[PDB]
RNA sequence: GAUGGGGAAGCUCCGUUUCAAAGGCCUGAUUUUAUGCAGGCCACCAUCGAAAGGGAAUCCGGUUAAGAUUCCGGAACCUGG
RNA sequence: GCUUGUGACGGCCCGUGAAAAUCCACAGGAAGGAAUAGUUUUCAUGCCAGGUCGUACUGAGGUCUCCAAG
């Protein structure tokens, strides 16, 4: 029926569930590195 | 938990090296030298490690490349084999004659500090064979010896000497005496 | 910015500046080579055929109602007396009585 | 024959799982992710996905086997396996305590080159410059970054040196056709080899990295859009115009360490390539310069920038609402004329862009019915009911556009 | 009746799950001091051994000096994709 | 009536009545599914393919077995 061949990327998905995910990681691993050095200042 | 064959034969191992009672020329060993006099040995003993492979065969090129176209002292390095070490004791000329505590058969290296006491060589019972190994351009080196010494760290050396003597030989007195192994 | 991202048909509010100097640093625009970097590969391509035709050509080709007459367009008789819903009917083969 | 297994034969062995692919492999999900990143490799969908699977609905993945079962003869994977011997070998050397066998580690070092990688890829060169449309996007992008502990300064500096090759070359031979200023950054159109790329260059302000993004991915597609570019801009070079690589002036670099830097030694046919010739721009300390160089000199135009400072100028580019020197010689313009310029390619008038006033609105480059729906079937119905809503949703947002024209235009 | 083990100067015998590291599958934005793979699920054991045991599905008519549920004509069925 | 197949019963035992390949089913609730072909084919119709070896005949104090007219 008149149809132009062509290709199509499917929307990768869990696309926003691991963007929020990785955006709570990255702010812990902050908090982390944070309460390390203080620890270390008790040494 | 089910482990491997190896596993619990290393660890079968492991808890029969505390629970004998054990002759006092072993356990004379793991009696051994603590953490600052050992970082301040090697803090020696670093300085004069033996010219790697690399290095030795490329001053021996530079040499070549030099001297065929276009006076130095002896050079003084650790001395690291057990035929050479008790050799060099007994010379005698020994200063410092370091000993692994874990070596792979234990009968080899039990005579040795006994013999640097009574050859007057002071000695040191240093724990692993691998950090002797690492000075030494080896994987593992039972024992090393420094017999000459720069100038320089001489001074370090003898109380390096004076240090030992106080630290190991002194505190470790009753280890002449007393089976070790009897915990309960 | 209440719709959830990737089901947005924008990735950017769209705005009017007066002058080429008030410009700002567009923020988001790391995420944006990234977020393609990732739809290369592992999003996964598909060959499609894009059905572009007008929707008028969805219809069978059937003749035009005015050319097929006659049929009834309008109501005529309202039979109210009732206090029921007329559930059923019935006609009379020769046609006058309506039994509800 | 004897009964066959039934989810073995048709696409259980056209396709495989993530996890079968890595498996099969032997190579970590990473790396197989970089060698899945260098290939050109990417997940295919089934007409069957459960047939595709042994059975099983659910969510899966699935590559081409052919494809996979390809990659595991190559250069590539071979030097992944000595990058591993090497990491282990010089750790060995550090964690002794040896700095003189492990620099010498360095020095004894092979690393994996994306060569023949490309050959395989992009076997004609109008291939890979269909391609390198995202690859300049890319690079473009990281050129702008400041470094990061992810990034380094190497990494960002060589992306830079490419990207001021690649803008050197289309100024040289002028081949530029549309330009397009948006929020994002500013796009660009060039007959390279007659067949239009497009590609995006962002603003030059400092710009904020995210702890989201990964720098892990994107550095891979740095590295294979990189040696793309080194053998595609060979190709440009040593074919039509100049000497590859060229030298840069150091007290030039000093100076810009833009475009008018980066001099370039040798040894027309549109009309956006003979415009501007023999006129000559000031560029002010207003506007973005190597942003707006670049067009000036792909067109034919000159330039002089009051940045360089830190005669025969016919015109001026300034952005300020008051200006103060208004000599009688040159001509004053708000860079939106040289957007439109290139655009158009007629030489629009510059009475609209006056120093004061306001732009030009800057255009991209780019009853029976309902009767007879009852003799459609349902696979008919269904189908023209949704291109009935995609035309309705097209037009509605057509009467929105109108709407907010009427409702503006009498403010 | 191999394998693991253990005998035996040995040819080889004991043993069949035994104090064997006996393997085959899933999860993941790529695994946060930057591109060296992490976490989980399951716990018995190779194999040979039946043309009378269990087992997917084919019949009729015809045909030769000698072949037929096998060939031919007709009409079928099962299994896998 | 004879041969054989099958159904419901009733005895005979504390004698409770081979295994595996293969096939189906239930419980379970993971995951997936829409606006220019949503997800699902245990529904109907349509397409292709099915390797090796045995296969002749005899088989009658002296191996086993089937069919059985008046």
């Amino acid at each position: 029926l008149n149809s132009n061949p062509e290709i199509l990327l499917r929307k990768r998905r869990n696309a926003d569930r691991t963007r929020i995910e990785r955006q709570e990681l990255a702010k812990k691993k902050r908090e982390e590195q944070i309460k390390k050095k203080r620890s270390n200042k008790n040494k | 938990v089910k482990w491997p064959e190896y596993v619990r034969v290393q660890r079968q191992k492991k808890i029969l090296s505390i629970r004998l009672k054990v002759p006092p020329t072993i356990a004379q060993f793991q009696y051994t030298l603590d953490r600052n006099t050992a970082a301040e040995t090697f803090k020696l003993f670093n300085k004069y490690r033996p010219e790697t492979a690399a290095e030795k065969k490329e001053r021996l090129t530079k040499e070549a490349a030099a001297v065929a176209e276009g006076a130095s002292p002896k050079p003084y390095a650790v001395k690291y084999g057990l035929n050479h070490v008790v050799a060099l004791i007994e010379n005698k000329k020994a200063k410092l004659v370091l000993i692994a505590n874990d070596v792979d058969p234990i009968e080899l290296v039990v005579f040795l500090p006994a013999l640097c006491k009574k050859m007057g060589v002071p000695y040191a019972i240093v724990k692993g064979k691998a950090r002797l190994g690492t000075l030494v351009n080896q994987k593992t080196s039972a024992v090393a010896a420094l017999t000459e010494v720069r100038a320089e760290d001489e001074a370090a050396l003898a109380k390096l000497v004076s240090t030992i003597d106080a630290n190991f030989a002194d505190k470790y007195d009753e280890v002449k005496k007393h089976w070790g192994g009897g915990i309960l | 910015e209440n719709t959830e991202y990737s089901e947005r048909e924008r990735n950017f509010i769209p705005q009017k500046y007066s002058a080429l100097r008030k410009v700002p640093g567009y923020g988001e625009s790391i995420r944006e080579r990234f977020e393609r970097s990732l739809d290369l590969y592992l999003a996964p391509r598909v060959r499609k055929n894009k059905l572009n035709i007008d929707p008028n050509s969805l219809i069978p080709e059937l003749p035009s109602p005015k050319d097929l007459r006659p049929f009834p367009i309008r109501c005529s008789t309202i039979y109210a007396g009732h206090k029921g819903k007329v559930r059923t009917l019935s006609i009379d083969p020769s046609g006058l009585w309506l039994a509800t | 024959m004897r009964i066959k297994k039934k989810n073995t034969r048709g696409n259980a062995r056209n396709f495989i799982t993530r996890s079968q692919a890595v498996r099969k492999l032997q190579v970590s999900l990473a790396d197989f992710r970089r060698l899945c990143i260098f290939k050109g490799i990417y997940p295919r969908e089934p007409r069957n996905k459960k047939k595709a699977n042994k059975g099983s609905t659910a969510p899966t993945t699935f590559y081409y086997a052919k494809d996979i079962q390809y990659l595991m003869h190559e250069p590539v994977l071979a030097k992944f396996r000595e990058h591993k011997t090497f990491a282990r070998k010089l750790t060995r050397a550090l964690g002794r305590g040896e700095v003189s066998s492990a620099k010498r580690l360095e020095e004894n070092r092979d690393s994996y080159t994306l060569d023949h990688i490309i050959k395989e890829r992009y076997p004609s060169f109008p291939d890979a410059i269909r391609d390198i449309d995202d690859a300049l996007n890319m690079l473009f992008l990281f050129s702008n970054l400041p470094s990061t502990n992810q990034v380094s300064s190497k990494i960002i500096n060589d992306a830079q040196k490419i990207c001021n090759q690649w803008l050197a070359y289309v100024a040289k031979e002028r081949l530029v056709r549309k330009v397009f200023v948006s929020i994002k950054g500013v796009y660009y159109q060039a007959n390279i080899k007659g067949e239009e790329v497009r590609w995006l260059v962002p603003f030059k302000f400092p710009e904020n990295i995210p702890s989201d993004v990964d720098f892990r991915i994107m550095l891979t597609f740095l590295e294979f859009y990189s040696t793309l570019l080194h053998f595609v801009l060979y190709k440009l070079y040593t074919d039509s115009g100049l000497i590859y690589p060229p030298k840069l002036d150091l007290k030039k670099d000093k100076i810009i360490s833009g475009l008018s830097s980066y001099i370039l030694e040798s040894r027309y046919d549109s009309p956006v390539a003979s415009l501007f010739s023999a006129f000559v721009f000031y560029v002010s300390r207003e506007v973005p310069i190597d942003i707006l160089e670049f067009l000036i000199l792909s067109c034919g135009g000159n330039v002089i920038s009051e940045a360089a400072m830190d005669s025969k100028v016919t015109h001026q580019i300034v952005d300020r609402p008051v200006l103060k020197n208004k000599v009688a010689g040159r001509t004053y313009i708000q860079p939106q004329w040289i957007f439109d310029c290139i655009n158009k390619g007629e030489l629009v008038p510059a009475n609209k862009y006056l120093p004061g006033e306001a732009l030009p609105p800057h255009l991209s480059p780019w009853e029976e019915k309902k009767l007879k729906m009852i003799m459609m079937s349902n696979k008919q119905k269904k189908l023209y009911k949704k291109m009935k809503y995609s035309n309705a949703k097209k037009e509605e947002q057509a009467e929105n556009l109108k709407k907010k024209k009427k409702q503006i235009a009498k403010q």
